[PDB]
RNA sequence: UUGGCGGAAAGGCCUUGGGUGCUUGCUGGCGAAUUGCAAUGUCAUUUGCGUGGGGAUAAAUCAUUUGUAUACGACUUAGA
RNA sequence: GCCCUGAAAAUGGAUGGCGCUCAAGCGUGUUACCUAUACUCUACCGUCAGGGUUAUGCCCUGACGAGUAGGCAGGCGUGGAGGUCAGUGACGAAGCCUAGACCGUAAGGUCGGGUCGAACGGCCUCUAGUGCAGAUCUUGGUGGUAGUAGCAAAUA
RNA sequence: GGAAUACUGCCAGCUGGGACUGAGGACUGCGACGUAAGUCAAGGAUGCUGGCAUAAUGGUUAUAUGCCGCCCGUCUUGAAA
RNA sequence: GAAAUUGUUGAAAGGGAAGGGCAUUUGAUCAGA
């Protein structure tokens, strides 16, 4: 800033930085990326959170992620499913 | 009580002016110095050469070209003065600086745009008479400025146009004064004064 | 300093300062200063301001 | 077991409060409002607007009409603490601000009951603004600080 | 729902947490006390972490609670939670851990019908 | 002007030094 | 017409401090056209509104708001002290800031 | 729309004419309401995709080569 | 009384810096103002004392709180043992990961989710090979240095 | 010769603005105002009203900004060294 | 199937250190009632 001293140069990085960072928000917002609010039907609050079970609802309503289900834990969701539709059936009658 | 604030600095004191601009530009407001060529020091100008020849011997001495840079213009003489009053190393000391601009003469656009004084920072009114005060614009070709010749000459322009300007406003200013002095005396300004306008 | 507010070249040129111009002569379509000799028209009234 | 148990456990009988020693006392307001009072307003949807005084309510609010006609403000209730009262007056003789209390404007498009009472003062009240020039249009006017305006020293 | 308190206050929301158990993994932030005499920390110089005191503490009549105004119990069963079935408006229950969800369905309904909250319910449960 | 390009390419240098706030005399 | 402005405007300098050490629970405003405490004593309990933009849309707007109250005066210039709900975050020093009239005595 | 000026970083200043609206200089007639006793209460470029304006048709780098150059990069030349 | 000189070297340099000249310096006086874990008022925590009351507890009142060597007291935690919770558990034990939650001044405890696939906890007590950042500590493992030094004797 | 004012001090004189706090939880006591009745600013705040009812307040977390902050232990009169 | 250490993905910061304490803005995330 000696060399140009009437020029500001701090301003005009961060007037840069804050609008690269609203574009960014305002992008990974259109994508779906960020959760909803948290009165939307679809979010999830009180609720438990399990990558698991929500993969599994999704594989069930049936580009890359490090999110996977564990067949052995697939099994054990749909016995413990099984029990649970059990019980409600025996409240059913 | 303005977005900006021009101010003429012939006939300042360096220290002075900078402290009341260093203490504008931490509250906030956007500063424009001009005419820093006729910027005043106190003390004659053998004392204050001799304290920029102290400044100029000062250097990192196993290479120079990373030692203090001693800039020979009165603006940047001023903008030094300025901020060694500012704590320029943090982020609020660089925005500060930056409403901050300083320039050798009025260049556009401030030629054309109100110029304002520091009463608190005026040689005249600060000074006692009988005093040896030193000009910058000397001081600073003494150290080697090479550019104070074409300042003059731009100068020596500028004021042409300006009394150009000058001339007209101060017709069209008697016309407007002799129509108001005739419209006066009407019940509507005798209202008027009775108010106070 | 000193600072340059106008250039002004002539009409007709050679293929000498074009490839000065130029880094890759040989591919080029050398159309460095077509406009210029065409802003060289009827009057020249750039080139005279 | 999980958690042993404590012996120790709290009555849930809940203590009635003490008799507290603070009693509803009337309002006392500043002496610069009075009815028939001009009045400018500072918040609200009319914000910046002049007005005039009538009446002191029983919830410690004033009772204000523009008049309606000349710049649009109802009947309305305000706050004494959110405006500020100029020296001019206006004189208040036949308006019958007797009907407005606090359950006139219980609210649980407008009503003509409104509309009616509202038309009934502000003939009242013209007949009397019009004897003071221009007093019209400074309620019509609106109020804004300029460069330069410093309300410490402004008298209003 | 609980019974009316005093509004809660804690004087220090804040973990207390070793010193440099920043700078080294080794060093865990479980709070000990430096008692190094060359110890900025233990001599109280300005600009260093906090120490747990005694002056930190919270009021008695708010201590124990959560923001529901209860006292937390943990239960593992019918037995434990028929334990609170005076102290509705006090205490809070808390199904353990290690249980699981054919009883833990037990203990939410009998909950339910003694009027007790339960402030762990939706565990082991989802579907 | 120079009236051909020079006045489209200066105005949108000025503005891009005014949104930029890169401006030696203009804030 | 022109002009709708019935606030007052200031500068939001610093925070009350010493020479090290600084108390971010009070701030310190200079008032537009105030040179005394005798002066800012018209000003004191007055409210306070510091207004900035976001980029998100969280009720209905972009535009967010600070809330205070001035609380009193400070040395001989007409500097007022001022505390809000929520402290100013430090990089707003030089930064304007709206008084309003209300709560009015007058 | 006419004409002139302005090169310090001119990027702005003034001027001619005819349109186009408004005018609180003065007098009138209608509307405002429920934002509910305040909540800043929001008012001052285009990149992007409808838009169809919708036509025109450049270079550098690598590889190769030169040696006025060179530790390698770089530099300097040539090649439809 | 103030001012100049009244000797002191050698990287560039400091009334703290900027800089200040009817001072932003010297002397003196009058006010206003800034400001500490200091003083005053209030709340909360703990200790101590004094009182009251069929309960190492409950209530009322007040004064206090620095701390190394060191002393005393109350507590948290680990391995195994006697008793008990007719405790927990393949509808998932312990263990591990966790930008999620909660309780304690803290030691620590509790909850949710994921992984895992077989044993483990609260309470009244007992017992000890019982709590680590250090010891040029022990054993094992892993890095930066680093795609670096270098892989150039004996003719090809 | 007659007053006034300054200065100092007193009022169990009057009045207004602003900030922080609201501890405790049936009654009991000193008192005051009142013919009584009862009322009260008298042994710790009550009353009226609006908006939202959710990520808004708030917490956690990654950063930024203002101020502060020297790397731990041991040894010794005492060191960042 | 922990940590040191490492890779990819995603978010953020970065003008000759980083980390830490008080306070808040901004973004993300979250519980209770």
């Amino acid at each position: 800033s000696k060399n140009s001293i009437n020029r500001p140069k701090l301003t005009s990085n961060l007037h840069h930085k804050v609008h690269s960072l609203n574009k960014k928000r305002a992008q990974r917002e259109r994508a779906g990326l960020l959760k909803p609010a948290r009165s939307s039907v679809n979010s999830k609050s009180g609720e438990i959170k399990s990558v698991a079970l929500d993969l599994y609802f999704q594989n069930k309503k049936n580009s890359i992620t490090t999110r996977t289900l564990s067949k052995k834990r697939a099994k054990k969701i749909e016995r413990n499913l099984k029990y649970a539709t059990q019980r409600k059936l025996l409240v059913d009658a | 009580v303005e977005p900006v604030v021009v101010i003429d600095g012939k006939g300042h004191l360096v220290g002075r002016l900078a402290s009341v601009v260093a203490k504008q530009l931490l509250n906030g407001q956007k500063i424009v110095v001009v005419r820093a060529e006729e910027l005043n020091i106190s003390g004659e100008f053998f004392r204050n050469k001799l304290k920029y020849h102290d400044f100029l011997r000062k250097a990192t001495a196993f290479n120079k070209t990373r030692g203090p840079f001693h800039f020979r213009a009165p603006s940047r003489i001023f903008y030094k003065a300025l901020r060694g009053m500012v704590s320029h190393k943090t982020a609020r000391g660089k925005a500060a600086l930056e409403r901050l601009k300083v320039f050798e003469g009025i260049p556009p656009p401030y030629d054309k745009k109100k110029r304002v004084v520091v009463p608190q920072a005026l040689r005249v009114l600060r000074l006692k008479p009988g005093r040896k005060y030193t000009t910058l614009g000397k001081l600073s070709t003494s150290v080697g400025w090479k550019y104070e010749d074409v300042v003059a000459k731009l100068e020596a322009k500028r004021k042409v146009s300006s009394a150009e300007y000058y001339a007209k406003k101060r017709a069209f200013t008697k016309k407007v004064a002799s129509a108001n002095a005739t419209a006066a005396e009407s019940d509507v300004a005798k209202q008027l004064a009775a108010l106070g306008y | 300093g000193l600072r340059s507010l106008t250039t002004v070249w002539a009409e007709h040129l050679s293929d000498e300062v074009k490839r000065r111009f130029y880094k890759n002569w040989y591919k080029s379509k050398k159309k460095a200063f077509t406009k210029y000799s065409a802003k060289y028209a009827q009057d020249g009234a750039g080139i005279e301001r | 077991s999980a958690q042993k148990a404590p012996k120790w456990y709290p009555s849930e009988d809940v203590a009635a409060l003490k008799k507290t020693r603070k009693a509803a006392r009337p309002q006392k307001l500043r002496a610069s409002l009075v009815p028939g009072t001009v009045l400018i307003l500072l918040a609200g949807r009319f914000r910046g607007k002049r007005v005039v005084y009538l009446k002191h309510l029983e919830d410690n609010t004033l009772l204000i009409s523009g008049p309606f006609k000349v710049n649009g403000v109802p009947l309305r209730r305000v706050n004494a603490r959110y405006v500020i009262a100029t020296s001019t007056k206006v004189s208040v003789e036949g308006v019958n601000v007797e009907k407005f209390n606090v359950e006139y404007f219980a609210k649980e498009e407008i009503k003509a009951e409104r509309v009616e009472d509202q038309k009934v003062v502000d003939k009242a009240l013209i007949a009397e603004i019009k004897k003071t020039p221009l007093l019209k249009q400074y309620l019509s006017a609106s109020f804004s600080l300029k460069n330069g305006d410093k309300p410490h020293m402004l008298k209003f | 729902a609980s019974l009316p308190h005093p509004k809660i206050v804690k004087k220090h929301t804040k973990k207390f947490k070793r010193h440099h158990s920043d700078r080294y993994h080794r060093v865990a932030e479980n709070w000990r006390k430096q008692k190094g005499i060359d110890s900025v920390v233990r001599r109280r110089f300005r600009g260093n972490i906090s120490q747990p005191k005694i002056g930190y503490g919270s009021n008695k009549k708010t201590k124990f609670l959560s923001p529901s105004g209860h006292k937390t119990f943990l239960v593992a069963n019918v037995k434990d939670l028929e334990t609170l079935t005076m102290h509705t408006k006090t205490y809070a229950a808390e199904i353990a851990h290690n249980i699981s969800a054919k009883n833990r369905v037990v203990i939410l309904a009998r909950a339910k019908a003694l009027g007790i909250k339960v402030t762990n319910p939706k565990g082991r449960l989802a579907l | 002007w120079r009236d051909g390009r020079h006045h489209t390419y200066k105005k949108a240098k000025l503005m891009k030094q005014s949104k930029k706030k890169t401006s030696f005399t203009r804030f | 017409a022109e002009s709708h402005r019935l606030y007052v405007k200031g500068k939001h300098l610093s925070y009350q401090r010493s020479k090290r050490v600084n108390n971010p629970n009070v701030s310190l405003i200079k008032i537009e056209g105030v040179a005394t405490p005798q002066d800012a004593q018209f000003y004191l309990g007055k409210r306070i509104a510091y207004v900035y933009r976001a980029s998100k849309e969280v009720r209905g707007s972009k535009i967010r708001v600070m809330w205070g109250k001035v609380t009193r005066t400070h040395g001989n210039s007409g500097v007022v002290r001022a505390t809000f709900r929520n402290n100013l975050p430090a990089k707003t020093f030089g930064a304007s800031v709206r008084i309003f009239l209300y709560p009015s005595n007058i």
